[PDB]
RNA sequence: AGUCUC
RNA sequence: AGUCUC
């Protein structure tokens, strides 16, 4: 049984738009598909988004069924110039399996702290085939795990870490053919 | 004088039963040009697609019984002769998104069969489309996207007078379908990796053509600023150590008119090329019969005395590199009387009582494979 | 690693196997116009189109076998209320030549239902296409031309609020196929006569209705300046005098709404319709239930003193006619509350422990029936 | 008739609800040996074959070989007046979705239906439809799987 | 037994009037009916409040006979556009399982973080039937779970949200005839 | 006989 | 392992 202490893998991270014109709205939002590793943004302005090439992330996308649970970190790290008593801004998590608006929320959280907070919850993998689940497929009407942000006042809380730990019961089958990852730098 | 329709039989949820002929469901027919090259793709398609190719005994079956137990069996045909060769792979994978890679190395870690028509001039492979479970449908098959490539991956060591076709048969099976999972963290014994560890060339001469492949296999194959990734490479990726037996499934890509000696050993990468004694390290020689393509080379773990990382920053070099390699050489020469260099391709199929210790952040990239 | 060809099995002869759901071979949709007459033919085609709409399961099976030893099963279809009523009849017949008669008559002898669905709801029946052996196959009904005919035997009592549509479900069947051969000069037993006697129709009211069918029943059925004829009918005719116990079947063609107690009875055609003791003779009375639509009588053979003529000269006279006679007539009275005859089918089936003498040089023409 | 039950009956502009369907609607897949109760609610007089069997939502009306997949033909007896289908879970290969969104059309709905047609045809000397009520009464050896966030709305029924 | 990790179902949303007056009074009042599926308010303003037909919310209010626990989760999101030092609101929550204000209360909180917050509380249903209980009924003179606010300054405490959860021993029996429940948009 | 029904 | 071969 393969483990390790403190050992997370990086997923994403979202750079708030530095262009962002607070006078068009005070707000914008992304949202992260856990499962199937995309990120979504605003036209709100340029948006600097990265999904990591690390191993979970990898796994994670080329895993046809999944089934089990996975840890997730979000971390915000904020606009340090800022004085902790101007500050004004708060961001709105949610976590839908699905990026419809007719589907509720299965959770959905508020942080506003100053400068920087994180935020650690689990999320579990239940699927139709034999508790496994595919990534939205058509088959039984399935589905993924979303975690959407409205981030209030982008110039204050402007960046966010997404880690992912995977469990001792985390179970995968099959792959799922993906065209080459891009590699930075 | 009424019949009672109720008890009619008509609500028979059995799953497909007979022989091979009751048991066909469709018929693809590839076509292979004479002047195929390699890297070639003859045909990627949904698998839902090639099973639905002609009205045969039970092909209605197929799509009109909610549950089929038996595995989908294919049969291909094909023979040319000895003088010439091309590697054929017939690749199964659950799914797909966007234009995804067609590469050897990315479509064969699931049910994957290669192999060379000038020695095997008909091929069977069976499957289970879904590894969660014990049964299938065609409806399944659709909806999910499980997808089929048939690609050539070495083209013709001496071109056909005319063109070729690869004739396809599928049945379903009477054997059982069975799962096949990953518990990512907790792997089974043997662990299945299937990983294609690269496409070596020796081309004809008096040349010992050292060959290099190294044994941290984890984050993928390398591509142009780009990595290549399949589901049980990624897994074997998560583990920061590893050591086992490795099997190595060696495959003769080439026209049986291309005669070599390769020599297998463990090794590390700063040796030179030249080492006189690279035949004092524990090694083995393989040499192909005319028709014979596939041979199977099991390292023993005792040929290493450590686990080693299972992943490596891809620029290390061969003499900062302290994970061992897999190397390949020629031990007499490569020797023809027709044109084209003697090509094998090797695929690390299984790693047997392994071992893994910690978990990996990652390292950013990977080195291109042969 | 090479498959051998030869070794699977591809070339399986057997006949068809498995469930009726698995064995279902073709779908027919019968169209029944809510103001068809009786007479009219639904549907007049080779049997090899019928058995060949629609895939289903058994359907490549059908086309790709040589041999079938299982008999051909059809299950007809449809349901109509008790205030109505409609005699349909799905008749199966090895060949055809030319314009060939439709008639309940000539149709009737091979394998044939004629069943009432206002009574019967979900009919059943099963044949051997090929009575001379014990197998079939699709080229055969083909090349050799077997029939089918769906008439309408009598039409509707009282008419639908819309057009009808009779479904019929072709199965190849479990039990095997048996032949049915005749030895002209060599009758077994049961001999299979399956001649039509006649289409009686008792009109409302206290009449007494009195109905004379001939036993002398060799010749055909007479038409206009013409004779009708099938085979069984033609075999009997060969014989110069016969006698045997006497099977009819008798079928309420009307509605359920029209009752009616019929009396059947064996007398010679001298005596008047009105004769006050025709009860006096051995007789049996016939009331159907509301559902109930087959009846069979049975005659004892001692019902006759001698063997009579097979053919008597048509002209013949009810009083010079010295062969015996099937009487029928009402018992009581033929009432309803809706407007329509109370009509029945007779139909002899068989003759048991008959006994035949001589040969018959023949008699131009015949009578005709009811 | 869609199997994706779960979110209540559909109304103008609101659902309807019961509790045991409330209940199945807090699971997110489910399997199960459907248990159906059919009721002839028109007269004895008027006369049609049912045909029932499970199939998907894209397949076209005229689609000649519906009757190669399992299934079972209803006829009702003068005074007969329920009969009881039941449909094995191996006519599933899979748990599906309790609930789909509403809009979702019939090409693009994964989930099993159940369907139900005329065999032969629907007869009668009076005026009048054959009706039919269909009920489904239990489900045997369920089995289920996950938490349902809730999907908004629902489709109407018959 | 089903169960999956970090689902709750969203069962209200109550928004603070936008017209709220600040120089009538300084504090506003709702609450929000558990059991019952209902949301009570302040002639303070238009409130903009809303029961979500979620799954738990749709059960509840159909289950006549009710036993067990549940878990309910409470998130305040306010104005981000107050800076952090001139936050001067705070809201009282309070546990009653009654409106009437003769029942004293069963739990009490008061909560003034900055900008957002949440408040995470497990509630047990016990009636008098056989542990099970009915919404309000006269028969054992039963009652039911009302969770009520006093929003002080409504325009800096202005949303909140409240989620449920269903246990493992969440167990009801019978069923309430109830009107269709409308669906917005 | 067969077919059918049971 | 599985598949294959026998």
């Amino acid at each position: 049984s393969i483990s390790q202490q403190t050992v997370w893998n990086q997923m994403a991270t979202v750079r708030t738009p530095l262009n962002f014109d607070s006078s068009k709205q005070s707000f914008c939002q992304f949202s992260v598909d856990l499962l199937g590793g995309g990120i979504s943004v605003d036209k709100t302005g340029d948006w600097i988004t990265l999904v990591q090439n690390s191993p979970i992330s990898n796994l994670l996308r080329v895993a046809a069924w999944k089934k089990g649970c996975l840890m997730v970190k979000v971390v915000m790290s904020g606009n340090a110039a800022v004085k902790r008593s101007d500050w004004a801004s708060l961001v709105q998590v949610f976590l839908t399996n699905s990026n419809s608006t007719e589907h509720f929320d299965a959770c959905r959280w508020t942080k506003s702290e100053p400068h920087s907070w994180e935020l650690i919850f689990p999320i579990e993998v239940c699927g139709p085939n034999n508790g496994f689940e595919m990534w939205s497929s058509e088959w039984a009407n399935q589905t993924s795990w979303h975690l959407s942000f409205l981030v209030d006042n982008p110039k204050q809380s402007t960046t966010f870490d997404v880690l992912l730990g995977i469990s001792q019961n985390f179970e995968i089958a099959g792959n799922t053919l993906m065209p080459a990852f891009s590699v930075p730098q | 004088m009424e019949t009672n329709l109720f008890k009619l039989s008509l609500d028979d949820v059995e799953t497909p039963k007979g022989s091979m002929l009751d048991l066909k469901i469709s018929q693809s027919k590839i076509a292979l040009p004479k002047n195929t090259v390699g890297g070639t793709i003859l045909r990627s398609d949904l698998l839902a697609n090639f099973l639905t190719e002609g009205n045969f005994r039970a092909s209605v079956d197929l799509q009109r019984t909610h549950r089929i137990k038996g595995m989908i069996k294919m049969v291909a045909t094909v023979g040319i002769p000895e003088n010439t060769g091309i590697a054929l792979a017939c690749a199964m994978n659950s799914s797909i998104r966007g234009r995804a890679s067609s590469d050897i190395y990315t479509i064969c870690s699931q049910d994957c069969e290669l192999w060379n028509p000038a020695c095997t001039k008909a091929m069977t492979m069976s499957f289970n489309p879904n590894p969660c479970s014990d049964a299938w449908s065609l409806e399944f098959l659709k909806r999910t996207g499980f997808h089929c490539d048939i690609i050539c991956v070495t083209g013709w060591t001496a071109t056909p007078m005319q063109d070729v076709q690869v004739t396809i048969d599928w049945f379903i099976s009477s054997q059982e379908c069975v799962p096949r999972t990953y518990c990512v963290l907790n792997p089974q014994n043997p662990f299945v990796l299937n990983r294609w560890m690269g496409k070596l060339t020796f081309p004809q001469g008096t040349s010992r053509s050292v060959k290099r492949m190294p044994l941290s296999i984890g984050g993928g194959a390398g591509a142009k600023s780009a990595i290549l990734m399949n589901m049980p490479n990624a897994v074997l990726s998560m583990w920061r150590y590893f050591v086992g037996d490795l099997v190595f499934e060696v495959s003769k890509m080439t026209s049986p008119y291309i005669k070599c000696t390769v020599s297998f050993f463990i090794a590390f990468g700063n040796l030179a090329d030249d080492t006189i004694n690279f035949e004092a390290f524990p090694h083995k020689l393989v040499q192909f019969g005319e028709i014979q393509e596939k041979v199977v080379l099991k390292f023993s773990q005792e040929e290493f005395l450590t686990a080693w990382s299972t992943q490596v920053r891809p620029a290390t070099t061969l003499l900062a590199d302290g994970c061992p390699y897999l190397y390949a050489m020629v031990h007499d020469s490569s020797v023809s009387t027709i044109p084209g260099d003697f090509v094998i391709g090797v695929k690390l199929t299984i790693i047997e009582n392994m071992c893994a210790y910690g978990l990996n952040p990652g390292i950013s990239g990977s080195r291109l494979l042969g």
